[PDB]
């Protein structure tokens, strides 16, 4: 069924409440169990059950959380919704056993990769890089068949996910990055034509996709996917590059988020943005500019465009997450810049200006004097910094002390090589 | 973007954006109003604002500019018998004109505190026109130590001489 | 980890002796008593530090588990409930089997003496077999199962034996205050782990565990032990996969045996590789000291880091736990901080300094004159407020590269120039 029947729109609700029944049914067959008896073999009812319980929502982990709950009603049944809740998660630490005792890999592989999908969704994020950082499924896959492919990808997708919803740059840079290297998550999610470049043929068997693969209720927007790549690696990438055109440049790499920023960049048109892309360029260059406001743009505009920001009932926290973050790195990529014109600073200022208070502000001028390894000196009660840090030529004569130096270096290469 | 990568393979698009226009090269600034103002143009033009520019490129006096260009503002701000295509294009011609006083301030002042800068330019916040000047500066316009504990500025005779002072092209 | 995808079937079930209890209800600082009920369990019956606990606060509670031993002395556990007026009328039988022990003890005492004697295998390996049997019925018998395990250590069933029977050992040895034959099983024990029979989580985890046992009071050089622990099972801060185990006082010991003894070069290799780790995220949410001394540390705080790590030291005097390194963690604890927060620093007072720390300037100005004695930070006082002050702003780097990169060439080009 829900393969044929198509798509936007609508035979489509009664459908979906043939849905809820079949639900009804599921849930039906798994009470019952005399089995011989209960534990030893159910466990595939159970397996269904999880099937249908584990694509589902922040807010049916959280009717049992923040549907109020002692604003619920207090009545066995409530208690059996909040169990509900626990019931799948619940199998997880019963029917291993019940499998626990199979060992065949394609069913292993397959049912941890859809419990790892729970963890970070449902409650901790913790227990979600846990379970895969132990499992070590990167090798287990090479022996899976391949739907249990489909599930690894599918998997790291919700992870960086909720790595950006957590609010961590890093994590969300190196989840989604594997996924970006590429523009597969088309044909993996059996949605390739023949002929989308001059790539994907033949005919007979890319069908095997279509026929194994996917309902539309377990999709996730492209361009949510994308701009959330785009954006972790913004906040990583341009204080990085202002420190490198500050003259710290040998440590700039290409085929990353740099290369999709730049093709991007040299468009000799752009004026106001009008697609996903375009409103990652326009925000990445309010950024470089080093005003607040840029970041609010893309974040507020093109996330109701979009819809990146209409899909979390945590755009309320990743705000926060992304306006902070953007405060603090803008400030960093404006005193990549300006700290050679300064000859002191009021930190009080910074503090007023980019919307931050000063134990935030100390901690991060703090740490940025330390490992930005610059020749600040910081007077942290005064609130006071004191640099004077020259020249303007200075950008010329390292940058020949540069050329100069890159002469030995690849020359002893050409000396040993020679020998 | 340029000054990022090398870097254009956008600039030759800029000269075919030209000849579109018409034009073979690239424009200039109120350059251009001279320009097309060799025609009659200091008498046609309209006297809501005939008497502006009087100000903005003919008047003196870095510490009475934003002060006299006040009004003129205040008049062609009203926008509907003006064409609001204009009135639009009025609040980035007046940071425009902030920018020209900033940087003629660092050849007149060697020091100034920034009470007295203050009262200097009238505005609408000073909170505002700082960050609007330190950007400026960090886009090497004018060179300044407005940011400072006491928070006063230095403009400073030559300290280190460098095109950052003079605006640099 | 890669033994972690093996203990994920597991889920905690550990072979504690005790099985799951200490002490009930209780009253003073927490995070303390925690490692208390933990090693409670995981050192087979503790014993001193029954009583440890009581010192400060009065229980009775420490009753229940003061009648559940008869290694450490059959009839010192026969008083303490006396001595709690507490009837107890039929102890009928630890009179009946340890009376007739020694009955069954003058046959092997016998056969014993007569074996080593002759230096005859056959004789003392039947008597070891009779012997290794007697010792774990009662270890009171003290000096006899250091006896028993001195010659030979290889019974007929060797490992499994051996490991109970060492562990039997170094358990009732520390609880007889012989810690020299304690520091025998420091040899033995964790050699005999390193010797691992299956390497099933239930027995490696336990094992591991048993490494923190010995290190834990401390009688000779445990530092040294320390830097044998953490390349064992290499840098874990419990050496315990999946984060079920908390020991706080392992980290604690760790900061202490890295510091007062060592460089800190050497701290933050720890920084890093046990303050962030998977294990050590969990324990984050938990402990308040250890969590103070590194993350308001590592943020370089200095305001609140200074104040609340003074405020551990009130926590920290409160320890009757064996330690014996306490204050030397006191004295550290200022010292560190201070380092690293006026080392990219303009001007600190000596009198905000003293205010903080609640010492007099003086003492401040004289701790200063000697951190800088000690050549830890390069800076110079401006006695007249009472104030010092570093203000290196170090410009002009061009020269660091300038004499090498042509006097590599010139003596490199000589090569070239040989032949």
């Amino acid at each position: 069924i829900m393969q044929n029947t198509d798509p936007h729109s609508q035979e489509y609700v009664e459908h979906l409440k043939d849905e809820a029944q079949v639900c009804a049914i599921i849930e039906r067959v798994q009470r019952y169990l005399e089995e011989k008896g209960t534990t030893e073999e159910i466990c595939r009812v159970y397996l269904r059950r999880i099937l249908h319980t584990y694509y589902k929502f922040d807010y049916k982990a959280h009717q049992r959380q923040l549907t109020p709950p002692e604003g619920s009603s207090k009545s066995e049944q409530d208690q059996a919704e909040n169990e509900g809740e626990d019931s799948a998660v619940l199998m997880e630490r019963l029917c291993k056993y019940i499998y626990a005792k199979d060992r065949t890999d394609r069913i292993r592989t397959c049912a941890i990769l859809c419990h790892i999908y729970h963890h970070a969704l449902h409650s901790r994020w913790y227990q979600a890089r846990d379970l895969m950082l132990m499992s070590h499924l990167q090798d287990n896959i090479q022996h899976a068949d391949p739907p249990v492919q489909i599930l690894y990808n599918r998997t790291m997708v919700q992870l960086g996910i909720c790595a950006f919803r957590q609010g961590l740059t890093k994590d969300a840079h190196n989840a989604l990055l594997d996924i970006q290297s590429s523009g597969r998550a088309k044909e993996l999610l059996g949605q390739g034509l023949l002929l989308r470049s001059l790539q994907e043929r033949n005919q007979e068997q890319e069908k095997v996709e279509r026929r194994r693969q996917v309902p539309f209720h377990l999709h996730i927007n492209l361009e949510l996917l994308e701009c959330v790549y785009l954006v972790s690696a913004m906040l990583l990438e341009i204080p990085y590059m202002a420190a490198h055109e500050s003259d710290a440049r040998r440590r700039m790499i290409s085929k990353q988020f740099h290369h999709q920023l730049r093709v991007g960049e040299r468009q000799p048109l752009l004026g106001p943005p009008e697609s996903m892309r375009e409103h990652v360029v326009a925000a990445s260059k309010a950024m470089k500019m080093g005003d607040w406001k840029t970041c609010h743009s893309f974040i507020i505009n093109e996330k109701m465009n979009g819809k990146v920001w209409d899909l979390f009932p945590e755009a309320d926290k990743v705000r926060t997450m992304l306006v902070r973050k953007i405060q603090e790195e803008s400030l960093r990529t404006y005193l990549f810049t300006y700290s050679s014109v300064y000859d002191s600073i009021s930190m009080e200022t910074l503090s007023d200006m980019f919307e931050l208070d000063l134990p935030t502000v100390h901690s991060i001028i703090s740490k940025m004097i330390i490992n930005e390894e610059l020749m600040a000196s910081l007077d942290q009660p005064t609130q006071t910094v004191v640099m004077h840090r020259t020249e303007p030529t200075a950008q010329q004569n390292l940058a020949l002390q540069l050329a100069e130096k890159l002469g030995s270096l690849v020359e002893n290469n050409e000396r040993v090589f020679d020998h | 973007a340029r000054l990022l990568d090398m870097d254009g393979i956008i600039v030759e698009k800029q000269r075919r954006l030209a000849t579109l226009l018409g034009l073979q090269a690239p424009p200039t600034r109120i350059g251009l109003i001279n320009d097309m103002v060799r025609f009659n143009v200091l008498q046609y033009v309209v006297p809501e604002v005939k008497d502006l520019y009087n100000w903005l490129e003919v008047e003196f006096n870095p510490l009475k500019l934003c002060e006299r260009v006040t009004k003129v503002l205040n008049w062609v701000r009203e926008q509907p018998e003006k064409e609001p295509e204009l009135q639009q294009y009025v609040p980035q011609l007046q940071s425009n004109t902030i920018l020209r006083l900033l940087q003629q301030v660092a050849q007149i002042y060697q020091s100034i505190e920034f009470s007295r800068l203050t009262s200097l330019v009238p505005f609408v916040d000073a909170f505002q026109l700082e960050r609007a000047i330190v950007d400026a500066a960090r886009h090497c316009d004018l060179q300044v130590r407005i940011d400072h504990t006491s928070r006063t500025l230095s403009f400073g005779s030559d300290l280190n001489y460098a095109t950052r002072e003079d605006a640099p092209i | 980890y890669d033994l972690t995808t093996r203990i994920a079937h597991f889920l905690d079930r550990h072979l504690v002796f005790p099985l799951l209890e200490f002490l009930s209800v209780k009253e003073i600082y927490n995070e303390k008593e925690l490692l208390q009920g933990k090693l409670d369990l995981l050192s087979d019956t503790n014993m001193v530090d029954f009583a440890m606990d009581v010192y400060k606060n009065l229980y009775s509670d420490d009753i229940p588990h003061a009648l559940r031993e008869k290694r450490t002395t059959v009839v010192a556990q026969l008083k303490q409930l006396q001595a709690e007026t507490e009837p107890i009328v039929k102890m009928f039988e630890d009179p009946e089997t340890t009376r007739q022990m020694q009955s069954t003890r003058d046959g092997r005492m016998l056969f014993d003496y007569l074996a080593d004697k002759h230096g005859f295998r056959q004789e003392y390996l039947d008597t070891l077999y009779r012997y290794a049997k007697f010792q774990y019925e009662c270890g009171n018998y003290s000096g006899a199962a250091e006896y028993l395990y001195f010659f030979r250590v290889l019974v007929p069933a060797t490992d499994r034996n051996a490991l109970s029977s060492l562990w039997g050992k170094l358990a009732s040895e520390i609880l007889m205050q012989n810690w020299d034959a304690a520091m025998e099983d420091l040899t033995r024990l964790k050699e005999t782990i390193d010797n691992n029979s299956v390497s099933s989580p239930l027995q490696s985890l336990q094992q591991r565990t048993w490494l923190i046992h010995w290190s834990l009071f401390v009688f000779f050089n445990h530092p040294k032990g320390r830097d044998n622990i953490i390349d064992l099972f290499l840098y874990q801060p419990q050496y315990l996969n999946a984060i079920q185990t908390m020991c706080p006082h392992i980290l604690r010991y760790l900061t202490t045996a890295v510091i007062t003894n060592k460089d800190v070069r050497k701290r933050r290799q720890v920084l890093k590789d046990l303050v962030k780790v998977i294990q050590q995220e969990s324990y984050t949410y938990k402990d308040p000291i250890t969590e103070f001394v590194e993350c308001l540390y590592v943020n370089f705080d200095f305001d609140g880091a200074q104040k609340k790590l003074r405020e551990c030291e009130s926590v920290l005097v409160n320890d009757f736990f064996l330690v014996a390194c306490l204050e030397d963690f006191i004295e550290n604890a200022r010292l560190f901080i201070f380092e690293t927060f006026c080392r990219i620093h303009q001007c600190i007072s000596i009198n905000m300094l003293a205010d903080k720390l609640n010492m007099t300037p003086e003492e401040a100005e004289r701790w200063i004159v000697n951190l800088i004695r000690n050549a830890r930070l390069d800076a110079k006082i401006d006695s007249k407020l009472g104030h010092v002050v570093m203000g290196n702003n170090a410009v002009s780097p061009y020269q660091q590269v300038i004499e090498k990169t042509k006097s590599l060439s010139f003596r490199s080009q000589m090569l070239a120039m040989n032949i």
